[PDB]
């Protein structure tokens, strides 16, 4: 699936791609 | 940012993960 | 008959008369006739100086400011032909500025082959509505006559019509006259072009405008094809060569016209296809001993060497200077400040040239609806550019909507880059398609294509948007199409629908109601329509409102006009119901039908019912006196969609900087049926009886009656001969002591009831004595009963009073009492 | 009280509480908080953590997507100011996308110091409207709080008034409650700032929000100015420095700050105006053994180094990273996509910035008026320069009217070329004075700088029309005005009139009905106005039409809006004219004012007349059965203004085109006047009788009278009681024959008039007997006369009849005839 | 006097500067 | 021609004469 990610389903796929993990951020 | 590459240009898997921990 | 004299080449006449009087030889003109800039004149001038011989001018006739001249019907009384085969403008006679002149006088002038008629600035000029020019000029709507006497004023226009001829121009007859004295000559229909004669003839089939004898060609005054020894003739014969499109001229009169042109200072002659042309076309080259030009062996074009590398194209006259060119080494301006489309004659003079060394640039060119008369138009090299560097200049174009057919259209651009401005009817779309036909994709920067101006007035959004659901009601329509997002779903702010009952089918596209739709969230988006009128077809599409993007595409998305037509229902109440009685049991009912149908009335019901009449009136002594009984905007401004598209912006820039910041990528009753009619007759009434009519328009008669209330009116008929008269003999008694009692037959079946009765008693030399006798005193005496009257013998008559009003007396009636 | 525990300098959290917990031992902030990106959390994981240490945020506080979160009021229950030295675009609180929430809960939330609160994309969010943001907002406006469930819904808002203080926000009062539980703390008016105890008194003049005891710095929880030691102070005593705005510091931390700074990878720190500051500002420099910046012996600028030499400004804090700036060693480009204005705190962080290393560019700044922020920028080199060749971009700019004030300020632009497009408020004149101030006047080329759309909606004609001649009439007013013409003449196509009511003086520029004038012919234009309202102040200015030259400057002229009241007049007639009698002689008249009043009513005429007692009904034998007296547009637009430009510029362009070619270069009744009432009292009025009103709104007195037609009414005052009553003695004749002949007086000034008397004799013993007398049989019988009465005493009783009604009886009366 | 002339303008400033000589046309 | 001298630019008396015979 490739297609153009915009507003909130920007979050809603990288919560599928990640969030078992979670998000980085810089220390 | 990550909207300049998503929103405008066309993501594919591999770059998401750079986002991630 | 045919033409006489000299041949008299064009000539130009400036200043004074002097050099006017050089018109006389010649009835033929091979040229043009300009008589302007004429300051030191005086009316008396002109009327001595007249110039019958001339028949015919082949280029045009320009008259510019000549003082003093009042008619033309002096100077030129023979003028009945202008062939047009150069104009001035696009125009073959102009008359412009001509003061001191009231009416044109060209009585004779017949048929003007090629151009139009500009008459503009005559203060004085009258008898111009009065001139058919449709039996003159071919396009009539090509003419320019505006700022005359006849606007400004109000000139009397005298025609004589006790014989001019009248024809409907709009919507009207009109007597047409050139002048006070002289009408309009008016051929047959069966008479296209060729004339008639006096008495109303066709002249010969070669023949054109006039004529002496019909069917005879050497007796015509304007040969519509070719002149040839006082002939016309369809094609010169051998030896002789079409010349000037107008007459044949032999070998050795072209030879003379090359060897004086080489001999001198030009239009060198040369000979081709049986024609003597001042140049023959390209790929052809005249040889030395004879003036044939035979065909060359290689592609040699004819080049036109344009002054100063750059012209401008603004009229038929200055397209015609490159007839027959095939490469241009110059540059070209297309600018036609018009009104009128001039493709078919631009596409008969341009089209022909392959090559264009330098730009092409189309500004402000409103008549124009395409460059397709660019038939051949193949390369433009671009040696020479556009200041700014550029090949292809379309800048402000009022109504151009295709460039070209790129099915079959090819272009090559060699240098240069390209701009486009202002064209509200011309989309993007097709500027692309020109970029990747051309050959310059990679050769635009930004800006030099607009996108708020291409093609913002033309509905070009190229993505079909279908309706998945629509349904029909009394009055809702429901609306449901299938959801539309662009690749931010954030650009798309709703929907525009627009609607518009169409009676019949074609339907233009871009009234036209507006309504906006909020975008669905993410269930078809929808619409549902309110107040609407029953039994109309209505005309449906939806168009997209998306956010402008000033980098890529704008977007693009939009339905199809579809048709919908709301049910029926039912119909309105019938107006201005009226009952005339015209006879005793006859009355006429009319109505007309309702405003408001509904669908088609089917019939008619009608409802009738009988108004008993009042008890009231039934117990009423009426013989007390006082007996008189009764005889029967836009959306508010720009700032509100502006702060609309500002507000949505700014949350979709929030959001951007957010996800910027945040994420960081690590490394019963009688009645009847009407059918079709308005009106109905009734029969069987009984006389006097309130009649309440209810009348109904009703639009479906067998599954079940759907239409409203009834329309309520009443009537009643006209009063009876005997109806009030009162039937059977007078019985009258007399008791023991002088009683008289009277016995009188009612009239039993009355005009509805009968009020009093009266009886009228006189005695033999006496004065007459009169009773009034109610309902209650007849229905308790049995009629009349007299107290205490004096002997004699008297006379008894009767009469009843009913609604009506008096009724006949009864016979007489004599009784005699005893005296004792 | 004040502030125990840690600072904890700002933290972010993410993807789970567990790093959560480090928030208990601090009660300050110095940074930011943001709680965000919250996915795998349950509503019960939120009750049992609570911070109530946390007091004060110095940066701002963000919620984004932190799931299970109902209610901030157990998070922070002590968080009372936001002092916002550093935003998030522009925003001090933001709540964005924050689901499963239901309240904020921040009941002690009193000030926030900097910057606006944002909430947006709440589904579940209520009591939002319950609180007043501006008691604890500077400035309400810039908030932004939609899309949340009190629009969207109805959920319900129960703020306890059973307590919670009302204040108005718009126009009615509401209370305040940040949830079903706590009302929204408001203080006094007094208390500005130092906030209010529990019972209402002001605190500490050095305190904000809260305090423990008022007027005690020490017992207070939000120092307003600075913290030191437990104490809120004006300003830092020495040896302390104010540190970060918040607090002061000894030079022991200042300088520990700085040395870790250095000895590790910052802001390093350096000592200034008695402050520890990350950096000094330009022309100064710290030295090796103190912190302390001494100024430099040299201009030396603080340049700031951008990344990728291309910044974007669309916030307050995206500006603020420029604090401080004097040369910007990269390009700027200004871009708020917002609707509020920002030029406050943009001129506070920008324009202190004096050279511009690349370009500058303004594209799309809906809420920009003026780049007059720029308060020192001089030079602007333009070393890198915007795709194009450009150093300066101003684009599609909604709102920009002046680019700088040019009285005062200098520019300077070293290469690049200039760009203007789409700057609907920003006119030419402005434009044309920059390229003078600048320098770079033969430096752009055509179309760098448009012309129908830089000003297209402003009125800049800079060219004055001057009236001549105004003229006022009833309804009519003349205007004329001096000619004007362009150089070429023929481009002026007409005037444009502007005409609309005006009720005060001040009205604004560019409703407003349109009449297009013809141009006059070479007498001055003018122009008459028809259909006008009397009495009423318009405001009148005429502005040209002219054709567009695209080369050179377009045009100017219009006329400066004047005001002109057109005169008075005969106003209208009265409305709602109603009289009522309330007495015998009293009526009451009111009415309303008309309804044209054209002018200032002054006065009322009131007319009386009575009407005469129809003669009719004193001649009528009442007696008779049947006796019931009665109880008394816009333009076609392009389809038509295209179409007049078109047709006027072809005709131009015939006339240069013949130019062209012909000209070769050789080489009386009762009344009264009320004064301002709109009621009368009217006296002295005839019992029971009808009276004629003619009333009238007179608004001229002494001058004449100018007033128009009068209202008629109709009213009849109330009947006396005695009125009717029979007076005098009852007078009875008793003849030979037994003829009874009586005699009354008539009640001689009845209510009216009388109509009938009724005499009612009875026999002692025997029944009443009753006589109608009527006016007739009065005048004839001089009373009541009985025929052939029977032996015996008899009693008289008499009434009479009047229109008012029945009147009484008269006292009994007994006569006794013989019985012979 | 040195202005604009356009229009029937210019025809009557060259009839104002010429006309007792004529206006000149090519032969 | 005549009128680009005349109605755009401004004209002065000599070249008049070049109009004129």
């Amino acid at each position: 699936v490739n297609q153009h990610l915009c507003g909130s389903h920007l979050v809603e796929a990288l919560y599928l791609v990640c969030g078992e993990r979670g998000f980085f951020y810089t220390p | 940012g990550i909207v300049e590459q998503c929103c405008t240009s066309i993501c594919s898997r591999y770059q998401l993960e750079n986002y991630c921990n | 008959h045919l033409y006489p004299g000299e041949v008299c080449p064009g000539m130009d006449i400036r200043n004074n008369l002097t050099r006017l009087h050089e018109l006389e030889n010649c009835s033929v003109i091979e040229g043009h006739l300009q008589i302007l800039l004429m300051f030191k004149t005086r009316p008396e001038d002109f009327r001595d100086l007249s110039f019958p011989k001339l028949i015919m001018i082949t280029d045009y006739l320009l008259l510019f400011r000549v003082y003093g001249l009042e008619s033309l019907k002096d100077l030129f009384p023979n003028l009945t032909v202008i062939r047009g085969s150069r104009l001035f403008f696009n125009y073959a006679l102009v008359i412009f500025e001509m003061v001191h002149l009231k009416e044109l006088g060209l009585y004779n002038l017949m048929n003007i082959t090629r151009g139009s008629v500009r008459i503009e600035k005559n203060n004085e000029l009258c008898y111009l509505a009065t001139i058919d020019w449709s039996r003159i000029l071919d396009s009539v709507e090509d003419n320019y006559i505006v700022l005359n006497k006849d606007d400004n004023e109000e000139c009397g226009d005298v025609c004589p019509g006790t014989n001019c001829p009248a024809t409907v121009i709009n919507g009207q007859f009109v007597e047409r006259c050139w002048t006070h004295s002289h009408c309009q000559k008016v051929c047959p229909t069966i008479c296209k072009s060729h004339g008639c004669t006096a008495e109303g003839l066709c002249c010969h089939k070669e023949c054109l405008g006039n004529c002496s004898e019909p069917d005879d060609p050497t007796k015509c005054v304007a040969c519509r094809n070719f002149y040839l020894d006082g002939q016309c003739v369809e094609t010169c014969p051998p030896p002789y060569y079409h010349f000037q499109d107008w007459r044949c001229v032999n070998f050795s009169f072209c030879q003379d016209l090359h060897f004086k042109c080489r001999n001198s200072r030009c239009h060198q002659y040369v000979i081709h296809n049986n024609k003597c042309i001042p140049e023959c076309p390209s790929g052809y080259t005249m040889n030395s001993s004879n003036l044939m030009c035979t065909p060359c062996l290689g592609p040699c074009p004819k080049v036109c060497q344009i002054l100063e590398g750059e012209k401008t194209i603004d009229s038929v006259t200055s397209a015609q200077e490159l007839r027959g060119c095939t490469v241009i080494n110059g540059s070209l301006i297309i600018n036609i400040r018009g009104g009128n489309n001039l493709a078919a004659e631009l596409e008969a003079n341009l089209g022909l040239i392959e090559e264009i060394s330098g730009f092409l640039k189309i500004r402000r060119s409103y008549a124009l609806v395409s460059l397709s008369f660019f038939r051949k138009l193949h390369l433009i090299r671009g040696e020479t550019l556009e200041i700014g560097n550029y090949s292809f200049y379309a800048l402000d174009n009022q109504n151009l909507r295709q460039l070209w057919d790129w099915s079959k259209h090819n272009l090559t651009i060699t240098q240069g880059k390209l701009f486009f401005h202002y064209n509200p009817k011309l989309c993007l779309s097709e500027i692309h398609k020109m970029e990747e036909v051309s050959g310059t994709k990679g050769r635009q920067e930004r800006n030099d294509i607009a996108l708020k101006t291409n093609g913002d007035q033309a509905s070009c959004e190229n993505e079909l948007l279908k309706f998945s659901f629509i349904r029909t009601s009394f009055d809702k329509i429901l609306l449901r199409w299938e959801p539309y997002w662009p690749p931010d779903f954030r650009d798309l702010l709703g929907f525009m629908l627009f609607y518009k009952e169409a009676p019949y089918q074609n339907v233009t596209e871009f009234s036209w109601t507006v309504v906006d739709i909020d975008p669905p969230q993410r269930s078809h988006p929808g619409w549902l329509m309110r107040g609407l009128k029953p039994w109309t077809q209505y005309a449906i599409f939806v168009k997209t409102l998306v956010t402008f993007s000033d980098e890529r595409r704008t977007y693009g998305a939009k339905s199809d006009i579809i048709y919908v037509q709301t049910d029926a229902t039912n119909p309105s109440v019938p107006l201005d119901p009226i009952s005339v009685s015209n006879s005793s049991s006859q009355i006429i009912l009319k109505w007309k039908p309702p405003s408001d149908p509904n669908g088609n009335i089917t019939h008619y019901l009608v409802y009738w019912e009988r108004q008993a009449e009042d008890s009231e009136l039934f117990e009423l002594d009426y013989c007390l006196k006082g007996l008189k009984l009764p005889s029967r905007s836009c959306p508010k401004t720009d700032s509100q969609i502006l702060k609309e598209l500002e507000e949505s912006s700014f949350r979709k820039t929030f959001e951007d900087y957010l996800h910027n910041v945040v994420f960081v990528p690590r490394p019963h009753r009688p009645f009847e049926k009407v059918v079709n009619k308005e009106s109905l007759v009734i029969s069987g009434l009984r006389h006097f009886t309130g009649y309440r009519i209810e009348l109904q328009a009703c639009n479906q008669d067998s599954p079940d009656e759907r239409c409203s209330v009834a329309a309520y009116v009443s009537a009643r008929t006209m009063p009876e001969a005997k109806a009030d008269d009162i039937v059977g003999p007078v019985t009258h008694e007399i008791f023991e002591n002088n009683v008289v009692h009277l016995m009188w037959q009612e009239p039993k079946e009355p005009n509805g009831l009968i009020v009093l009765y009266e009886v009228s008693y006189r005695r033999y030399g006496d004065e007459e004595l009169h009773l009034c006798v109610s309902r209650k005193h007849f229905a308790l005496e049995r009629g009349c009963r007299l107290r205490g009257l004096s002997p004699g013998n008297y006379s008894v008559r009767v009469r009843a009073t009913s609604l009506a009003g008096n009724g006949s007396w009864t016979e007489p009636t004599y009784f005699y009492v005893t005296d004792y």
